[PDB]
């Protein structure tokens, strides 16, 4: 139970991370008009 | 051409076929685990002590339950809202009794449908669209929230929540309605308006635009073959519809706007649905819908029933009978 | 270029009309405390228990340690009035300052002087207004603390004897207690920061949330955003807006549960009883009842093979029975001295119960947070006779419903903020359609 | 159907003697009773104890006496038990417990009368539906 | 020149009429007593 | 656009409000005094607040025949005088 | 020129409201419809049919008042005024539930005139007539709602009384007599009329959303123009986007908009099959293998058993005060209840 607790700990930080960091990553330049 | 940039360009291109997006990064996982987790349980889990009795409901079809009659059940009121997952139970065992796959599914469809609803931005700032058609979708999602987890969290069990079945669903309405007396409160008669009001004016709008097609094919093949997609002539007459539609009724309750024809499309259901699950989630606070019984009486004192009393002596039946064994104590405060 | 029905947004650029707009609200909010305050000290009758009475303010002033004594007994009236006129009175100065910035002043502040001017796109300036509310709001939350501390205390449900107002001499400073409550889990039994149940720690977090608030200020004057969030910010006054509504749809969802859980911050005595609260005081009540007729009600095996009075929690501690099991982690100052290590102690239950718990169960039972729009109090099918809905009702839904319209609203600005920014909020280029410049999905 | 004086017309002690409420009496004491008293007793029965009620026949049965206005009048300032052995003036509001029932502190001895002037006119007016609970809704 | 007379006058008058008649008899009947 | 006039234009007219400011409530205190006079009970059959029961009746007086109907009705009416 | 035709010229004049021939059947009967249930819900009481108050004049808002049924009594009479019930007395006729079928009869022929309407303007102004069409769907529903399922009962006593808390308690009827939640054509219905509520939605939405930038300012609406050829949002982009958040999208606006027809009308379609079904008490109330296996299997208990519970609570509650008629005396030990409540 405790290796399935931490295997999902870390699957979770995962992908919350790509999230927080590729919204980090000049999200606002990726459009079709205006880049900044 | 750094990697983190390749994977951010991948992530964010509105070239797959299905857009990913960074919204996209949680929602695939999560509504992954809840489907794969909901499609095994209504298969094949064991009976669930939804109101922690023990008294456990069969809800997958292994265990003789038919598509109408089969759910996901609850987890345990003896849970109320602690969190329950996997790893709390002392096995599977126990947790599959307890009804810990519907936290799993429902915690993870939540969340997947809440990034669901940011996909829809986000895709929509990719392709230089307008920003909102989220909005429209956040009234569905409100009301998936309110019969989730607001419902549970006022009343202080999941057991409360809605199943994750079609007969679960009934046994929901028909308890909320004797609980809350749902009917008689205005936020579920404005969902309704916008639900029948949604499906009128589907049919309406559909119906006249129907109508005035302009005439591009012959009677041996389908008229749907006059329009090709990408064409940049509109394919009926508004003038005509709008023509029609001011003389059945009179000419100024009829659109000659489309901008405004099309809003209104989209703003009567969404503002009721938003209602009604407003309703959902203020009755979780125990806001009740209108309490007339006993409201009118004669010149003695005698009660004179109204269709109000009426309605509450259906609402006492299913309040006595709705989990029968569960109550040792008069009052059913939550 | 906005319709008349979306006439404020034609103030984005004016800061001197944006001004007078902003400050002529806020005098209808500092308006409506104050009238709402004289409204129902007009109609209050202090032998009735406030939720009997639909006061909202009042049970506020109450807990800061005004116009109350032991056990929520109302004293002394004068400070609800003192409350109600001061504000009453402040909102006419906000009304004044609003209409004349709104009508009469100059449109654009930036000429006259170039401090209270500014341009949205100066990230500059906007994080020096940040600042400057920043130490006004750390400002606000050390009041509280010298309230507690200098003036008179607060009061506290939990006051050995019944409640009463009590001077907070040592507010918890242990960082360890203070942001333990941020990383307790939001779920049953631990609650997040909602669980908090004791004044020590409320002052305590207090003393944190001014001193960070201040710091915070002082480093939004004096710094520029890095660029990392120059990057992944939208810098425009709509962006802004849709930022603060997200933040206010938030705590708006917080307050909600705050004031549907927590009686500490929220006494019972003013506000009525939790539903939680209610539903144990129940199956006190029965426990009571068929005790004194002769029932063991710790051997009393119910219909389901559960005790009829008395189980156990899924971690093993003795609590009270039938549908409140899911209610066991409810803790009120008229329940805990029932309560051993292990739970509710059966020989405190046999020995120990007196008469002012009998009574505090009885009403808190009869006064449940259920009740018709109509104000119908008690379930559903109950008759009408009892005018009663408990104010954490109307407190909980109305505060449900903004913070769920605020969070549309954040939708709503943030995504228009967005398409503004990149140049597409009014629609599609017919002759620069991205999609078509796109290759083919299939 | 109306109002009328028989049906207003309650024992006012165990010897037999009768009083006549007023219109005005009887609505009087049903307004009190839904401030003092309804919160538990809301149509004739006890939300905290059910198994006793204010029906006619339940008061005339208690010790002593409670089917008449003096034994009311009487059981809201000195409330005993069903069977007269003990008082609960600590339990159920009472003039005598008026320090710890606080709605009772304004209740003046006219008051007192038209509440259980309510309480025994009621059965009269609406009969099994007081004190018979939601089977009679 | 403007008909004043017409069908929709009529129309009109069909539903107004009685409208304001059956919203002062409802009026009245806030004041009725048992 | 079809000829009639304008309704914007009629009721900022000085000559549609002389005539309004008089039929408008002149309906409204009629319909007024259809019930405030009874009227409106008699015309409809509907009961007044004293004669719902009998005095000591708890019967509801419910119509049980099709073609004898207003006969029972009849005589409900008369078991109140 | 005879005067049949000029009689034509004149229904069918350009005025504010339009006439013709359909407006004979339909203003007439709309209006009276319309002013029987303003009528009785004002004035009418529901006393000797039902033992109900449902008018204002009797105490009763807008949520409780109805025009009620006409009594159990009267079978299926068309309770004419000049009938043998009534025998010409407005008043009798008014108190045993006249109005009841007044409404019910003269909003059936309106309803009639109304699609009649529907098509005789459809005619005058060249378009095909799917709006009419569309318009079967609410017709199918009135007439076997409110004329096939009380004809197929013991009377009109049983169908829906005109009002917003009468229709409530039609509502919950039909789930405790007739289980109508487990019937799959009322699954069809509410799928036909929540996928509508959902196109109406989406559409609206996607139109919003997809605009053609034609104006220079904030307010989009300005900038179309009733007789511009050109589309006003680009079906391209709309395409694009739906595929790639959810898969498949419309490529063809006239399939689009006849589907936004298709799906309300049939899902209102299936739901009055159903209710025809109700007429005969020919009930989907229950699944006979459950009841076997629970027969059999005290242990064995699902959500299609909770609810029968519930369906017969609601029964024996509400059977007595809804059918006076049935002098039902259920004493209380009786009454199905669980434990406690
Ligand atoms: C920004 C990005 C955000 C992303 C972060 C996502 C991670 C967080 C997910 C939150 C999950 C919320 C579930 C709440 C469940 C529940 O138990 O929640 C309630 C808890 C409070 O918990 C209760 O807290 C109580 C504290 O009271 C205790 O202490 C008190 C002290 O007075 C009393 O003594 C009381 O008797 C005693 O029990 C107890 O612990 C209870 O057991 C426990 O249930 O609320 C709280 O944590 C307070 C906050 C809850 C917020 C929930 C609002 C949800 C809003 C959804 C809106 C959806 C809209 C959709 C738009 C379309
Ligand atoms: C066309 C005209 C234009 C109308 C447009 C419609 C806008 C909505 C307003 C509806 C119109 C009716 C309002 C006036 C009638 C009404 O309401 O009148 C009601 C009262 C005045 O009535 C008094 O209402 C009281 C209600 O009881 C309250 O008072 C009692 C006193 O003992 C008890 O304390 C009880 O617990 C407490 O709840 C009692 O019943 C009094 O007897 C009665 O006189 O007005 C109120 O309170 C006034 C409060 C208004 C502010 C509303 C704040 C509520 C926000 C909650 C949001 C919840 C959202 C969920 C929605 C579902
Ligand atoms: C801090 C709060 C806040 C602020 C400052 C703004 C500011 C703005 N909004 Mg945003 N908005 C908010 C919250 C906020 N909004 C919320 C919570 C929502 C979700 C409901 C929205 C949804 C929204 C939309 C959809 C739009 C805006 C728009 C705008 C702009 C023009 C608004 C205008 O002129 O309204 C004018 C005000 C009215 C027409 C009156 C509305 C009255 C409401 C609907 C009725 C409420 C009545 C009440 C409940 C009961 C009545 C009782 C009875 C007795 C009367 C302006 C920049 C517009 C925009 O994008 O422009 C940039 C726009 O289109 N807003
Ligand atoms: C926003 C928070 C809030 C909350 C929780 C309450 C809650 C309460 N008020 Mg206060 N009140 C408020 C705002 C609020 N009010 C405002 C803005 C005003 C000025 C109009 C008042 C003026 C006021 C008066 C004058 C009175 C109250 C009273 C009451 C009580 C009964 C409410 C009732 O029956 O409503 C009935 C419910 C409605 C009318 C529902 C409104 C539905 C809206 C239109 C939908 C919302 C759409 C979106 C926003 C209750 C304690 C009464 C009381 O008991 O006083 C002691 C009373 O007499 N309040
Ligand atoms: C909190 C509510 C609020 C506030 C503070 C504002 C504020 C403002 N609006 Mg918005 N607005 C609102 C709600 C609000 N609006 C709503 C609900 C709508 C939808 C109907 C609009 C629609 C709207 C439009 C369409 C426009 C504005 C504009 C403006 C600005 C200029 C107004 C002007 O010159 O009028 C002049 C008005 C008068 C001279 C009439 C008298 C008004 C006074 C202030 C009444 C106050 C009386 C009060 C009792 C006095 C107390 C005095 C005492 C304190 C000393 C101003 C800052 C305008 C703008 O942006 O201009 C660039 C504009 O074009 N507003
Ligand atoms: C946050 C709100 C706010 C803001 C940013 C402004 C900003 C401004 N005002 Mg406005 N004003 C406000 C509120 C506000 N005012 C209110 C509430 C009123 C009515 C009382 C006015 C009445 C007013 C007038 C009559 C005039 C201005 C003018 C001006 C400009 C020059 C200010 C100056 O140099 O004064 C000098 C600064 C001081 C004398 C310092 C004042 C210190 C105050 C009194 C104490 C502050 C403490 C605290 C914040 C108050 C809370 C106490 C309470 C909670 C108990 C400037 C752009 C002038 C202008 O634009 O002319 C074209 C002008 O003529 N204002
Ligand atoms: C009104 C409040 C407020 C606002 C609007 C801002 C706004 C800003 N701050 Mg300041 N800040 C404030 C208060 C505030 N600040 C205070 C009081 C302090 C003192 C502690 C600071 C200290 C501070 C520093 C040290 C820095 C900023 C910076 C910034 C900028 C970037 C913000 C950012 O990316 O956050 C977005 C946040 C993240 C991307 C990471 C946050 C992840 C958290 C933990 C998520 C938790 C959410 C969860 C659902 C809720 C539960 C909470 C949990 C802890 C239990 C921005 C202008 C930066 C800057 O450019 O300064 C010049 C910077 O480096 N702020
Ligand atoms: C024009 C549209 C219209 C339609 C379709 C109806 C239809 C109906 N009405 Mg309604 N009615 C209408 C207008 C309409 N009414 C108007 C304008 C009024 C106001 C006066 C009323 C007032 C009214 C009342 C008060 C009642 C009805 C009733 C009825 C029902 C029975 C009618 C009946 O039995 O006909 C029988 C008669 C015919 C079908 C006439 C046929 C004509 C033939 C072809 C010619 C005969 C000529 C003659 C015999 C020869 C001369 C004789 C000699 C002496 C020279 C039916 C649903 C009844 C109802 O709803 O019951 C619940 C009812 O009680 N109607
Ligand atoms: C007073 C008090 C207290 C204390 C308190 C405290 C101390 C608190 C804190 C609080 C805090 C500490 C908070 C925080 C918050 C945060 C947040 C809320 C965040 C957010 C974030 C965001 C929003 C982001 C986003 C993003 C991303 C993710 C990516 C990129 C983009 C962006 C940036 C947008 C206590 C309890 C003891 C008691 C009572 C009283
Ligand atoms: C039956 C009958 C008949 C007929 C009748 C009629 C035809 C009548 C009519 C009637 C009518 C014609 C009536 C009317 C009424 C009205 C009403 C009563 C109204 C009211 C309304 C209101 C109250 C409104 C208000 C409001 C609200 C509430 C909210 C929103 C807004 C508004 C403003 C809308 C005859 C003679 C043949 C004979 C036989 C029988
Ligand atoms: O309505 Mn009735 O109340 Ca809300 O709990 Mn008490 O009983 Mn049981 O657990 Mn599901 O259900
Ligand atoms: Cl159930
Ligand atoms: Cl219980
Ligand atoms: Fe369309």
């Amino acid at each position: 139970m405790e290796t399935l607790k931490i295997t999902v700990y870390i699957v979770v930080t995962f992908f919350v991370l790509l999230f927080v960091f590729g919204f980090l990553s000049g999200d606002p330049a990726r459009n079709p008009k205006r880049k900044d | 051409a750094n990697l983190w940039e390749r994977f951010c360009n991948w992530v964010t291109s509105t070239d797959n076929r299905l857009y990913v997006g960074w919204f996209g990064v949680i929602m695939i996982p999560t509504l992954l685990a809840a489907t794969i987790c909901f499609v095994i349980a209504f298969i094949a889990a064991p009976p669930v002590d939804i109101d922690g009795i023990r008294e456990p409901v069969s809800g997958s079809l292994l265990y003789g339950n038919n598509i109408i009659t089969g759910a996901v059940v609850p987890s345990s009121n003896a849970i109320g809202l602690h969190f329950y997952p996997i790893w709390e139970a002392a096995s599977l065992d126990e947790w599959l009794y307890n009804g810990g796959p519907y936290q799993l599914i429902i915690f993870h469809f939540l969340l997947g449908a809440s990034c669901y609803m940011g996909r829809q931005w986000e895709l929509s700032y990719r392709l230089g669209m307008r920003p909102w058609i989220c909005v429209a979708y956040s009234a569905p999602l409100a009301s998936a929230f309110a019969v989730f987890l607001i419902y549970p969290i006022g009343q202080g069990s999941f057991s409360d929540g809605m199943p994750l079945g079609i007969s679960g669903t009934f046994n929901f309405m028909i308890v909320f309605q004797a609980e809350h007396n749902i009917l008689m409160h205005p936020f579920h008669q404005l969902g309704v308006a916008g639900v029948f009001g949604g499906a009128l004016f589907c049919a309406m709008h559909g119906s006249l635009v129907t109508s005035s097609l302009i005439r591009e094919t012959t009677e041996t093949e389908s008229a749907n073959y006059g329009y090709k997609f990408g064409q940049e002539e509109e394919t009926y007459n508004i003038v005509a519809a709008h023509g029609y539609f001011g003389r059945l009724i009179f000419q100024y309750a009829s659109f000659n706007n489309s901008r405004s024809l099309h809003f209104f499309l989209a703003a009567w259901p969404v503002v009721g649905v938003w209602f009604t699950a407003l309703g959902i989630s203020t009755m979780a606070f125990n806001l009740n819908g209108f309490n007339f019984n006993h409201s009118v009486i004669d010149a003695k004192g005698n009660v004179i029933n109204t269709w109000a009393d009426i309605i509450n002596r259906a609402n006492l039946g299913m309040e006595v009978m709705h989990e029968r064994n569960a109550h040792n104590f008069p009052l059913d405060l939550a | 270029g906005f319709a008349w029905w979306a006439g404020n947004a034609r103030l984005i650029n004016l800061s001197g009309k944006l001004l007078g707009a902003h400050v002529a609200h806020a005098g209808l909010i500092v308006f409506w405390a104050g009238a709402m305050t004289l409204f129902e000290l007009a109609h209050f009758i202090p032998e009735k228990p406030m939720y009997e009475q639909g006061l909202i303010l009042i049970p506020h002033i109450a807990t800061l340690g005004w116009g109350v004594g032991p056990g929520g007994e109302v004293v002394d009236t004068f400070p609800f009035f003192v409350v109600g006129v001061v504000h009453l009175i402040s909102s006419a100065v906000l009304g004044f300052g609003g209409v004349y910035h709104a009508i009469r002043g100059p449109e654009t502040l930036e000429e006259y002087s170039s401090f209270f001017g500014y341009d949205w796109k100066d990230k500059n300036k906007m994080t020096t207004i940040l600042g400057f509310h920043l130490i006004v709001l750390g400002i606000g939350a050390l009041l509280l603390v010298a309230k507690a501390m200098f003036f008179g205390g607060l009061y506290d449900t939990w006051a050995p004897g019944g409640g009463d107002v009590r001077v907070i001499t040592n507010p918890t400073l242990d960082p360890r207690v203070i942001f333990g409550y941020l990383l307790k889990s939001p779920f049953g039994g631990e609650g997040w920061i909602v669980s908090v149940n004791n004044l020590e720690d409320v002052v305590g977090g207090h003393i944190w949330i001014g001193l960070i608030c201040i710091a915070g200020g002082i480093w939004h004057i004096l710094t520029t955003p890095f660029g990392w969030a120059r990057r992944a910010f939208i810098w425009s006054g709509e962006a802004y807006l849709s930022y603060s509504l997200g933040a206010l749809s938030m705590m708006g969802f917080i307050a909600t549960c705050f004031v549907w859980f927590n009686n500490t911050v929220y006494p019972s005595e003013f506000y009525g009883p939790t539903g939680p609260e209610a539903s144990q005081a129940q199956a006190m009540t029965f426990l009571i009842r068929d005790q004194k007729l002769g029932a063991n009600v710790g051997s009393a095996q119910g219909p389901t093979g559960l005790g009829k009075y008395l189980m156990r929690s899924p971690t093993g501690e003795i609590i009270f029975g039938g549908e409140t099991m899911r209610f066991w982690d409810f803790r009120g100052p008229w329940l805990e001295p029932l309560r051993g290590p292990n739970g509710l102690d059966l020989n405190k239950i046999k020995n120990d119960i007196q008469p002012w718990q009998e009574r505090r169960a009885a009403e808190y039972m009869t006064h449940a947070p259920l009740g018709s729009l109509n104000s119908v109090g008690g379930v559903a099918t109950e008759i009408n006779s009892v005018n009663f809905v408990s104010p954490r009702s109307w407190l909980a839904t109305s505060h449900f419903v903004l913070a769920f319209f605020f969070l549309v609203g954040h939708l709503w600005h943030a995504g228009r903020a967005r398409a503004a920014a990149a140049g597409f909020e009014k629609g599609i280029d017919r002759e620069s359609e991205p999609v078509l410049s796109m290759p083919s999905l299939d | 159907a109306e109002l009328t004086p028989e049906v207003l017309t309650v024992p006012l002690n165990s010897e037999g003697k009768t009083i006549t409420l007023t219109e005005k009496q009887y609505l009087e004491g049903k307004r009190l009773f839904q401030y003092a008293c309804a919160s538990c007793h809301v149509g004739g029965i006890t939300k905290t104890n059910p198994s006793l009620d204010l029906r006619t026949e339940t008061l005339a049965l208690a010790t002593p006496p409670r089917d008449n206005i003096e034994g009311l009048v009487d059981y809201m300032k000195n409330p005993t038990t069903y069977d007269g052995e003990q008082e609960i003036a600590e339990v159920h509001p009472s003039l005598r417990s008026a320090d710890i029932f606080p709605k009772m502190r304004n209740l003046t001895e006219k008051d007192l009368v038209a509440i259980a002037g309510h309480i025994l006119v009621e059965p009269k007016i609406l009969g099994d539906k007081w004190g018979g609970g939601k089977v009679y809704y | 020149s403007y008909p004043i007379f017409t069908v929709r006058w009529v129309a009109v008058h069909t539903l107004a009429v009685p409208t304001i008649f059956f919203l002062g008899a409802i009026a009245a009947m806030q004041f009725i007593q048992r | 656009t079809t000829g009639e006039r304008p309704f914007s234009d009629i009721i900022t007219s000085v000559r549609y409000w002389v005539i309004h400011s008089i039929t408008i409530p002149a309906l409204f205190i009629a319909g007024w005094l259809f019930v405030s006079t009874g009227l409106a009970y008699d015309v409809f059959g509907t009961p007044r607040p004293d004669s719902y029961y009998a005095q000591e009746q708890r019967s509801i007086p419910l119509v049980t025949d099709r073609f004898e109907a207003k006969q029972q009705v009849e005589t409900f009416l008369e078991q109140l005088k | 020129r005879g005067w049949f035709d000029i009689l034509d010229d004149w229904l069918k004049r350009d005025r504010f409201v339009f006439v013709g021939w359909s407006g004979i059947l339909l203003f007439p009967c709309a209006y009276l419809a319309l002013g029987g249930w303003l009528t009785g819900t004002t004035f009418v009481t529901s006393w000797y049919t039902h033992g109900l108050a449902s008018s204002y004049l009797e105490g009763c808002n807008f949520l409780t008042v109805a025009v009620s049924t006409p009594a159990n009594s009267m079978g299926h009479s068309l309770l004419l005024l000049w009938g043998p019930e009534a025998q010409g007395d407005f008043t009798r006729w008014c108190q045993l539930g006249g109005l009841w079928t007044f409404i019910a009869l003269h909003g059936a022929f309106g309803l009639i005139g109304f699609m009649l309407r529907q098509f005789e303007i459809a005619r005058l102004v060249g378009v095909r007539p799917y709006n009419a069409i569309a318009f079967s769907a609410p017709i199918a529903v009135f007439v076997s709602v409110f004329l096939i399922y009380p004809l197929g009962q013991s009377s009109w006593f049983f169908a829906p009384s005109f009002g917003v808390a009468a229709i409530f308690r039609f509502l919950l009827f039909f789930q405790g007599f007739h289980n109508w939640t487990l019937n799959p054509f009322h699954m069809m219905g509410v799928a036909g009329v929540l996928g509508g509520a959902l196109l109406c939605a989406i559409h609206g939405a996607t139109v919003e959303n997809t605009l053609f930038q034609d104006g220079e300012g904030a307010s989009t609406f300005r900038a179309f123009n009733p007789t511009q050829a050109e589309e006003t949002y680009s079906m391209v982009t709309a395409n694009r986007f739906w595929s790639q958040i959810f898969g498949i999208a419309f490529s063809n606006k006239r399939w689009l908009h006849f589907f936004m027809l298709f799906v309300p009308v049939t899902g209102l379609w299936m739901s009055a099959i159903g209710v025809v079904g109700l007429a005969l008490n020919l009930r989907s109330y229950d699944f006979i293998s459950q009841e076997i296996r629970a027969a059999e299997d005290p242990e064995f208990e699902t959500f299609y058993t909770k609810n029968l519970l519930l369906n017969e609570g609601i029964r024996a509650w509400m059977a007595p005060q809804d059918q006076p008629h049935e002098n039902f005396v259920f004493p209380e030990e009786v009454l199905p209840r669980g434990n406690a409540l």
